[PDB]
C-alpha cells in the first residue's frame, strides 16, 4: 500500500534526461529517500534571438520554427501572429480557421507521442508484459476499453511474441539498461496492463504517421510546416473538398485511437498510481488560450479562445484573473547570461550568453526564468484544464468530471504529477470532439469565398506580440521593428516557464518545486524523477532557443 | 531479422531541434518499429530510449565498445565556443563525444542540414560558433540534408549503407539517389515558370490559380531535393501548399537563401 522509498541520503544527477526533446540535466539533493532540493539545468544554447537581429521580419517564422521540431509549427504560428500584429493586419477568417486546425492536428500528434513514446516507459514495465496471459489481457481490455481487433487475445499474443524474440536476442536496443529491467519497486502495473499498453505503444508508432499526414494536408509537410505567410496562409488547396475529406478521414482514425486506446490506457495507468496524485504539485497556472474565434488582435485572442486564457494563483480556482501581457518578464540571475538582465519584459528582452561552469549554483541553466508579478507559473495542459474547469467551460467540465469519477479523487488531486499527466489526455479528447465541427466550418467558409491572405504593408517602426497555447503551454513571440528590420525578437516559451531555473528572488521554477518531496525507491534507477519531469513534457530546444 | 545480431546504430543529438528524429519516425517503408525490431539495433537514441542518466551513458559506452562495431547517425551541429561547453551531454562537450564516436564508426550519416553543414545555429552571427560535423571534425560523412530531410531519403540511405555500401555522393556529400535533381526540375508549376506566369503576392488571383512562386522567393531552381517527386507524409509538399521553397537542403541556406520571400 505505501509508496516505495529508500533511505538514500546524498546527491543524484540525471544527465541526460532521455525521452524529452533536447538536453536537460536534473540535479537533486536527497535525504532519507526523498528529494529535498532540486535544480533544472538546460545544457544547450543556440541563440535564435541573436541570429534574428537585423533580418527581414517576414523571415522570422522560418527561423523560429526551428526552435523545435517536436512542437513543430507552433513557433511559425506565434511568429506569424507576432508579425501580423506588428504590421496591424487582420488575417481572413479562412486563415484563422486553417491556422487553428493545424494547431489542433499538432496537439493530437504531439500528445499521443508524448504519452506513449516519451512518458509510458516510466510507468509500464515492458519486460513484465512477457509474463502476461494474452487471454487474460484480452478479457481485461474488453472491460476497460471499447471493443477493437487490436485488443484481441491473438493480437496481444503477436505483440508478446515479437517482444519476446526481441528481448531474447540480447540486443535490447532502446530498452538497454531500462529502469524496469529485473523488476523495480516503483513499477506497480499487473503484467496484463503492461502488455495492453505495450501493444498500444507499437500501434501508436503507426498512428502518429497518420496524425502527421493529416497535419500535412493543411501544413504542406510535417515536420516543419510551410503554409503561413504574413496576412494569413498560402495553401488554397487546403480549402478544397477532396483534401478536406481526406483530412477528416485521417483525423477520425486518429481520434478513434485517442478514445479507444490513449484515454483508457491513461485511466488504467492512473488507477494503479493513485499515490502520484499526492506528488509533484505546484500552485500557479497561466494560459494564453487557444482556438480563438477572433484572432484579429492579441486581446481578441485572449478573450475568445475556446480553450480559455487566464491566471490562477495559489490553487484558488474561485479567482481566474485575466492575463496581463505587461506583467510578464524574464530574469537571468541564475542563468548563463550576463549581469544586469533581470526583470525584462520581452519587448525589452536581452540575450547576452555568459557561461560559467557545470553545476555552478549561482548560474546553472541556459533557460531564462520567466515570472509573472514575481511568481513562477506552470503552463500547459494542466494549466489550461484548471483555467477552463474554473471558468465552467462545458467540454472541460464534462471530461474532467469523467476522470475525477473514474479515479475517485477530488479536483485538488489534480495539483500533482498524476493530474498533469491526466490533463494532457483530457484536452486531447476535447480537441478530438471538436475536429469535425471545425473542419465543417472551414470547408463551408472556404467553398463560399477562398480568401486566405490579407493585404498589408511593412511599417518603418512598430512592435507586436503573437500568442499561442502550444501543446506544452503559453507561447509568446515579441518583435520590435526598426527601419523595417528586426531590432529585437524575443521568444518566451512554455518550457521556459515550466523548466527554467530560479528567478531573481531565488524562487524555484515549477519543475524544481514539483520535484521537492519526490520519493526515490532506488537511487541508481530514479524513475520517480523522470515521472515528474516527463509529466511537464519538457522541450529544451524550445525553452532555450 | 529480430532475433539476429542486427547492425548497431548509435544516434547522437547535438545542437538540434529534434525535427530530424521526428522526420525519421514518419517512415512507412518500413515503419519505424519494423526498422528497429527487424533491421537495425538502435543502441542509443536520447529521444526514445528507456534508460536515462548514468544508465543511458552506460548504454552508449556498451555500444561504442561493441565487438562488431557500429554505424553513427548524427543529428545537429557542433557548438565549439568556450571549448564546446555551450552544448553538453552527461557533463561532456558534444564535440568531444561526437569526435570519439566518429573515430571508430563503420560509417557516419549526418541526418539534416544541421549535422551536414552546421544549420540554423550556424546562421550569422553564429553565437555558439556552431559547425557541421565534417567541418568541425574533418571526417567524411554521408549527408542527408533538408530541414528536416524526407524519411525516404534518410531511411533509404541507412538501408543502402547496410546493404550495398556508400552511395554515390555529390560535391556536398549528398546521395545522388535522392539529391541528384533540382526541386524546380520536377515542380508541376514549371510550365508557369517557363511562360513567365508568376504570382505577385499571396492574395493575388495568380496565387489562387497556382502560378509559379519564383517572384515570391522560391528557391526551387537552386535547391537539390526530391520533394515534388516523393512528397511529404504521402500527401503534400510546400509549393503544392502554395509556399515557396526555402532551399533547406542547401548548405548554409539560412544565409544564402534569405530573404526567403525575395530573389534579392
Ligand atoms: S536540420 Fe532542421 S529539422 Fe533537423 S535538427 Fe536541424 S533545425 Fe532541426
Ligand atoms: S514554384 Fe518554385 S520550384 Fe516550382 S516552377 Fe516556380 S520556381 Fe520552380
Ligand atoms: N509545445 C511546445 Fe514547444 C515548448 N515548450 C513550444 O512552444
Ligand atoms: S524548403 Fe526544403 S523540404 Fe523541399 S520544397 Fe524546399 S527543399
Ligand atoms: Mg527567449
Ligand atoms: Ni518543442
Amino acid at each position: 500500500k505505501p509508496t516505495p522509498q529508500s533511505t538514500f541520503t546524498g546527491p543524484i544527477v540525471v544527465d541526460p534526461i532521455t525521452r524529452i526533446e533536447g538536453h536537460l540535466r536534473i540535479m537533486v539533493e536527497v535525504e532519507n529517500g526523498k528529494v529535498k532540493d532540486a535544480w533544472s539545468s538546460s545544457q544547450l544554447f543556440r541563440g535564435l534571438e541573436i541570429i534574428l537581429k537585423g533580418r527581414d521580419p517576414r523571415d522570422a517564422q522560418h527561423f523560429t520554427q526551428r526552435a523545435c521540431g517536436v512542437c513543430t509549427y507552433v513557433h511559425a504560428l506565434a511568429s506569424s501572429r507576432c508579425v501580423d500584429d506588428a504590421v496591424k493586419v487582420s488575417i481572413p477568417a479562412n486563415a484563422r480557421m486553417m491556422r487553428n486546425l493545424v494547431m489542433a492536428s499538432q496537439y493530437l500528434h504531439d500528445h499521443l507521442v508524448h504519452f506513449y513514446h516519451l512518458h509510458a516507459l516510466d510507468w509500464v514495465d515492458v519486460t513484465a508484459a512477457l509474463k502476461a496471459d494474452p487471454n487474460k489481457a484480452a478479457k481485461l481490455a474488453a472491460s476497460i476499453a471499447p471493443a477493437r481487433p487490436g485488443n484481441s487475445a491473438k493480437a496481444l499474443k503477436a505483440v508478446q511474441d515479437k517482444l519476446k524474440a526481441f528481448v531474447e536476442s540480447g540486443q535490447l536496443g532502446i530498452f538497454t539498461n531500462a529502469y524496469f529491467l529485473g523488476g523495480h519497486k516503483a513499477y506497480y502495473l499487473p503484467p496484463e496492463v503492461d502488455l495492453i499498453a505495450t501493444a498500444h505503444y507499437l500501434e501508436a508508432l503507426h498512428m502518429q504517421v497518420k496524425a502527421a499526414s493529416a497535419m500535412a494536408i493543411l501544413g504542406g509537410k510535417n515536420p516543419h510546416t510551410q503554409f503561413t505567410v504574413v496576412g494569413g496562409c498560402s495553401n488554397y488547396q487546403g480549402l478544397t473538398k477532396n483534401p478536406l475529406a481526406n483530412y477528416l478521414a485521417l483525423s477520425k482514425e486518429v481520434c478513434q485511437f485517442v478514445n479507444e486506446c490513449y484515454i483508457p490506457d491513461l485511466l488504467a495507468v492512473a488507477g494503479f498510481y493513485k499515490d502520484w496524485g499526492g506528488i509533484g504539485g505546484t500552485s500557479n497556472y497561466l494560459a494564453f488560450g487557444e482556438f480563438a474565434t477572433d484572432d484579429s488582435s492579441p486581446e481578441k485572442h485572449l478573450a475568445t479562445s475556446q480553450f480559455p486564457s487566464g491566471v490562477i494563483t495559489g490553487r484558488d480556482l474561485g479567482k481566474v484573473d485575466n492575463v496581463d501581457l505587461g506583467a510578464i518578464y524574464e530574469d537571468v540571475k541564475y542563468s548563463w547570461y550576463a549581469p544586469g538582465g533581470d526583470g525584462k519584459h520581452p519587448y525589452d528582452g536581452v540575450t547576452d550568453p555568459k557561461y560559467t561552469k557545470l553545476d555552478d549554483k549561482d548560474h546553472y541553466s541556459w533557460m531564462k526564468a520567466p515570472r509573472y508579478k514575481g511568481k513562477a507559473m506552470e503552463v500547459g495542459p494542466l494549466a489550461r484544464t484548471f483555467i477552463a474547469y474554473a471558468k465552467g467551460q462545458p467540454d472541460f467540465k464534462k471530461v474532467v468530471d469523467m476522470v475525477l469519477g473514474k479515479l475517485s479523487v477530488p479536483a485538488t488531486a489534480l495539483h500533482s504529477t498524476l493530474g498533469r499527466t491526466a490533463a494532457r489526455g483530457i484536452e486531447t479528447a476535447i480537441v478530438c470532439a471538436n475536429m469535425e465541427k471545425w473542419i465543417k466550418e472551414m470547408a463551408d467558409s472556404g467553398a463560399k469565398d477562398n480568401t486566405l491572405c490579407a493585404k498589408w504593408e511593412m511599417p518603418e517602426e512598430s512592435k507586436g506580440v503573437g500568442l499561442a497555447d502550444a501543446p506544452r503551454g503559453a507561447l509568446s513571440h515579441w518583435i520590435r521593428i526598426k527601419g523595417k528590420k528586426i531590432d529585437n525578437f524575443q521568444l518566451v516559451v512554455p518550457s521556459t516557464w515550466n523548466l527554467g531555473p530560479r528567478g531573481a528572488q531565488g524562487d524555484k521554477s515549477p519543475v524544481e518545486e514539483a520535484l521537492i518531496g519526490t520519493p526515490i525507491a532506488d537511487p541508481k534507477r530514479p524513475v520517480e524523477i523522470l515521472r515528474t519531469v516527463h509529466a511537464f513534457d519538457p522541450c529544451i530546444a524550445c525553452g532555450v532557443h | 531479422l529480430t532475433a539476429k545480431h542486427r547492425p548497431s546504430v548509435v544516434w547522437l543529438h547535438n545542437a538540434e531541434c529534434t525535427g530530424c528524429t521526428e522526420a525519421a519516425i514518419r517512415t512507412i517503408k518500413p515503419y519505424i518499429d519494423a526498422l528497429i525490431l527487424d533491421t537495425i539495433s538502435l543502441d542509443y537514441q536520447e529521444t526514445i530510449m528507456a534508460a536515462a542518466g548514468e544508465a543511458a551513458e552506460a548504454a552508449l559506452h556498451q555500444a561504442l565498445e561493441g565487438k562488431d562495431g557500429y554505424y553513427l547517425v548524427v543529428e545537429g551541429g557542433l557548438p565549439t565556443i568556450d571549448g564546446g561547453q555551450w552544448g553538453m551531454v552527461a557533463g561532456h562537450p558534444m564535440i568531444e563525444t561526437t569526435k570519439k564516436a566518429a573515430a571508430k564508426a563503420k560509417g557516419i550519416i549526418c541526418i539534416g542540414t544541421c549535422s551536414a553543414y552546421g544549420g540554423v545555429q550556424k546562421a550569422k552571427p553564429n553565437p555558439s560558433q556552431a559547425k557541421g560535423v565534417s567541418e568541425a571534425l574533418g571526417v567524411k560523412t554521408i549527408n542527408i540534408p533538408g530541414c528536416p530531410p524526407n524519411p525516404i531519403n534518410f531511411v533509404g540511405a541507412v538501408v543502402h549503407v547496410l546493404t550495398k555500401g556508400i552511395p554515390d555522393l555529390d560535391e556536398n556529400g549528398r546521395p545522388k539517389l535522392f539529391y541528384g535533381e533540382l526541386v524546380h526540375d520536377n515542380c508541376p508549376r514549371l510550365p508557369h515558370f517557363e511562360a513567365s506566369e508568376f504570382a505577385p503576392s499571396f492574395d493575388s488571383e495568380e496565387a489562387k490559380k497556382g502560378f509559379c512562386l519564383y517572384e515570391l522567393g522560391c528557391k526551387g531552381p537552386v535547391t537539390y531535393n526530391n520533394c515534388p517527386k516523393v512528397l511529404f507524409n504521402q500527401v503534400n509538399w510546400p509549393v503544392q501548399a502554395g509556399h515557396p521553397c526555402l532551399g533547406c537542403s542547401e548548405p548554409d541556406f539560412w544565409d544564402t537563401m534569405t530573404p526567403f520571400y525575395e530573389q534579392g
